[PDB]
RNA sequence: GGAGGUAUG
RNA sequence: CGCAUUAGCUAGUUGGUGAGGUAACGGCUCACCAAGGCGACGAUGCGUAGCCGACCUGAGAGGGUGAUCGGCCACACUGGGA
RNA sequence: GGUACCUAACCAGAAAGCCACGGCUAACUACGUGCCAGCAGCCGCGGUAAUACGUAGGUGGCAAGCGUUGUCCGGAAUUAUUGGGCGUAAAGGGCUCGCAGGCGGUUUCUUAAGUCUGAUGUGAAAGCCCCCGGCUCAACCGGGGAGGGUCAUUGGAAACUGGGGAACUUGAGUGCAGAAGAGGAGAGUGGAAUUCCACGUGUAGCGGUGAAAUGCGUAGAGAUGUGGAGGAACACCAGUGGCGAAGGCGACUCUCUGGUCUGUAACUGACGCUGAGGAGCGAAAGCGUGGGGAGCGAACAGGAUUAGAUACCCUGGUAGUCCACGCCGUAAACGAUGAGUGCUAAGUGUUAGGGGGUUUCCGCCCCUUAGUGCUGCAGCUAACGCAUUAAGCACUCCGCCUGGGGAGUACGGUCGCAAGACUGAAACUCAAAGGAAUUGACGGGGGCCCGCACAAGCGGUGGAGCAUGUGGUUUAAUUCGAAGCAACGCG
RNA sequence: CCGAAGGUGGGACAGAUGAUUGGGGUGAAGUCGUAACAAGGUAGCCGUAUCGGAAGGUGCGGCUGGAUCACCUCCU
């Protein structure tokens, strides 16, 4: 995916001050986690370290732009329920009715709102570590099957699939 | 567990317990039994009024009272605010609320209830210290 | 010992599918054979052969992969198990993956998919989900 | 080149 | 509803014959026969509680409550009797 | 009740407080205070610059209310049916046998208990939900419906579960033919070595330690040769080798005896799996009775070491270790990994078989079972790692876990001669305890390397007199600063 | 005849209280040692027995959740 053609918004999920101990004291760095997305079905996340916070955030954006994925979206919701699982991060994502809006936790919300999903239910069922919740969310979103492509794979019409 | 195991011996919930057990017990004088009645406050008589040292990292002389409640329980209650008028035999009203750094102090004395005077010269959050509005 | 042949057959497919095998051979039974036939009719497997022998027969199932070697069958779950049977009312027959997958219900009309059983207003034992 | 055995602060 | 750190309980007890009694079937009571009945699918014992429509909570499954109003039950200083 | 309601006149006049403002969490400054006074739901504030204490100003959230406490649900997937786990974080019973129970291979017929379905009946009113209407609105009130059950009566369907009958052979077992094995019990036998006893030769120490001593020795030790007594254990073989359910089993021979593996398709034809409670087995220590007793060795004695040394070290040494019977029933009883079954890349050793390929063979190569190791895909895991011997993918059954202490404790019960074992809490208390991995630091850990670091030398200091600085003390003041290296002829 | 209450008696069960006593928990700075964490300076831990002011020591058996250096197999 070329991020130049997409109009990508950036959202700063978290900035953790981490420390490497050395003789004399402690080398602090900042680990920024940022999600970016076009709000039209593409979303990605990246992680950047640096000694200053602005530079950390800049490096996260470049990383995120490298790893964009395409989230299948039926109308304003997801095609079907899925449980995004990654390590201990375990996010359930359920399709919702029109006008429900995005009902998700903090980090999960960033991913879904930047992906441009308008109506979706979610619930974090495992660890709330931001990095792993995001990884679980994108793993789950990456497993969503669109009805049209399923029909092609199974050799049927969409009429037969939906029934 | 297996479904069959669950049938034979079900699940058992964790038994959560009250933070203020002394307030959850009444006393019937006729039967000389403790009743199980939850109360927001209990009346008591001060048997001892003094000061305790807090556990570290804190340091102070924290004013407390040993109170015998109407249900016969003896509890230590913390006296909030600056200065107080409690002595032995002072009748006081206690409420729930631990003092984090005072081991075994699990209740507060309500300022401005029964014998406990309001706090002198208190002007903000007066309602919490039983001080009437000055003019 | 063997306690759920249906579950065991589903697992053979799941495991073979996971490593993108072309075919697998399952020991046959009437009920397993009916499930296999549904998978073909619904386009989850390529073909199913029934080989006779002195014993109970063998079902050779040919798995189906799209372009880019993509697995058509994403997952299989056993629902009704020997330890806990699952029967559904006609109106409570489940849809699987929001209608993108199927459920196989054993009914007095026969071994049907969820859609087929629903059209007949029939319930029964919910054997498996396939998506 | 890697695994297994045989005094106070 | 809880407890197995409650495992055996029952002797009109469980059936039968007959009689008595009841608005009425019935060990409901008696007399005489037999030894049966209940229990690990939790009897018995202990503890706890009026039950419900409903009320509070929860996405739901559930959890808690059983005040006001309605239904049923039980009680009337304590025990028994008519 | 002259109440509601209506009309008229006068008057902004009588009618705003509570909590909070460090983060979670919307809302910051000044002063006082100085680990005191106090605050606190949690992290935590406060020890002379407090946005956390108290006050004041301002701001924020609500508002005739506002806070605190108490109780219930949620968040809590934190008892997980929906919807969790048990290698190392809490959690697999020490292991087997097995009653009840749970679960169960394939075909066909039948039945209709479970299962699905048609109709009928019923689930009061109020309440919740939907739609209307009346109180000036709202609360509230009223009308009409909807909704609600492992519900009952009566028909139907037969795929699955259950019951009955008849078949099938893969599971399981039997027969037949082979194979290995420290599997067990009993009875014998053998060689080495230690100790002791007797004797010959022989003389001054032997033994022990970091160094010594206690101890043994001229009463002839230790060393050396021959023979004998007795007890315990079985070098080499010997191997992530074998066998066993586990504990465990290692000299040889014989007696009795269990199990596993391979081939065969002769036979039975689902006869199977798991298994609470129960029964049996279960290292070492320990216990009872009676034997035995070389070595070893709790306790204990003495010699050392040490500030002390109720220890490590040394010289002795009792129970015990051994045997028979009985009891005890616990281990880091460990693979910290329950049993059964099936499925899912390979490479490579090794143990016991079978079949074959060129053969007298040897052998090499190929295949196949069943074990036992290593590496390693997919997959799994928090990570470490597991990976056809799963910690992967599934299904059946059993056991067990729900923060750390209190505590494997108290009470009760069962068992035991006793020691104790099994079962097994709570009050109270903390906001952690913990797993894996990472960065550094450290080690009386290892490796490598360097330095007036040591070594190889030279001359000093510490002693004396005095100069100077410092500490202490004395002073009216003995001004102030510097305090291991890195303060002290220093500013 | 049946029959409440009451009386006598011995047991069962539950609670309260009790001289004295036993550990347990928690506490801003106490005393004695230094048992564990590195090879923690005698590797540690588990069961058991015995001994000792105290941590603990020792014996028998077991485990690696043991450091350092040598040797035999396995794997790369």
């Amino acid at each position: 995916i070329d991020p130049s053609k997409l109009e990508l918004e950036e959202r700063l999920v978290t900035v953790n001050r981490v420390a490497k101990v050395v003789k004399g004291g402690r080398r602090f760095r900042f680990a920024a986690l940022v999600v970016v997305g076009d709000k039209n079905g593409h979303v990605g996340f990246g992680t950047g370290k640096a000694q200053e916070v602005p530079e950390a955030i800049r490096k996260a954006v470049e990383d995120a732009k490298k790893n964009l994925i395409e989230v299948p979206m039926v109308g304003t919701t997801i095609p079907h329920e899925i449980i995004g699982r990654f390590g201990a991060g375990n996010i359930l994502l359920k399709p919702a009715s029109e006008g429900t809006g995005v009902i998700a936790g903090g980090p999960v919300r960033a991913v879904l709102e930047l992906a441009g999903v308008a109506d979706i239910l979610s619930k974090s069922l495992g660890s709330n570590t931001p990095i792993n919740m995001i990884r679980a969310t994108l793993q789950g979103l990456s497993e969503l099957k669109r009805a049209e492509d399923v029909a092609k794979l199974r050799g049927k019409s969409v009429e037969e699939l939906l029934g | 567990p297996t479904i069959n195991q669950l049938i034979r011996k079900g699940r058992v919930s964790k038994v959560e317990n009250s933070k203020s057990p002394a307030l959850n017990k009444g006393y019937n004088s006729f039967k000389k039994e403790h009743t199980n009645v939850s109360s927001p406050q209990k009346r008591g008589v001060c048997t001892r009024v003094g000061t305790m040292t807090p556990k570290k990292p804190n340091s102070a002389l924290r004013k407390y009272a040993r109170v015998r409640l109407t249900n016969g329980i003896e509890v230590t209650a913390y006296i909030p605010g600056i200065g107080h008028n409690l002595q032995e035999h002072s009748v006081v009203l206690i409420r729930g609320g631990r003092v984090k750094d005072l081991p075994g102090v699990r209740y507060h004395i309500v300022r401005g209830a029964l014998d406990t005077a309001g706090v002198e010269n208190r002007a903000q959050g007066r309602s919490k210290y039983g001080t009437k509005k000055p003019k | 010992v063997m306690t759920d042949p249906i579950a065991d057959m589903l697992t053979r497919i799941r495991n073979a599918n996971m490593v993108r095998h072309e075919k697998l051979e399952i020991p046959a039974s009437k009920l397993k054979r009916e499930i296999a036939e549904i998978l073909k009719r619904e386009g989850f497997i390529r073909d199913v052969e029934f080989v006779e022998d002195s014993k109970q027969g063998i079902i050779r199932v040919f798995l189906k992969y799209g372009q880019n070697n993509e697995r058509v069958i994403t997952g299989l779950k056993r629902i009704s198990k020997p330890g806990l049977r699952v029967y559904a009312k006609s109106n409570e027959v489940p849809r699987v993956l929001n209608g993108l997958g199927i459920a196989i219900i054993s009914t007095s009309q026969g071994v049907l998919t969820d859609k087929e059983a629903r059209a007949k207003q029939a319930g029964g034992e919910v054997l498996a989900y396939v998506w």
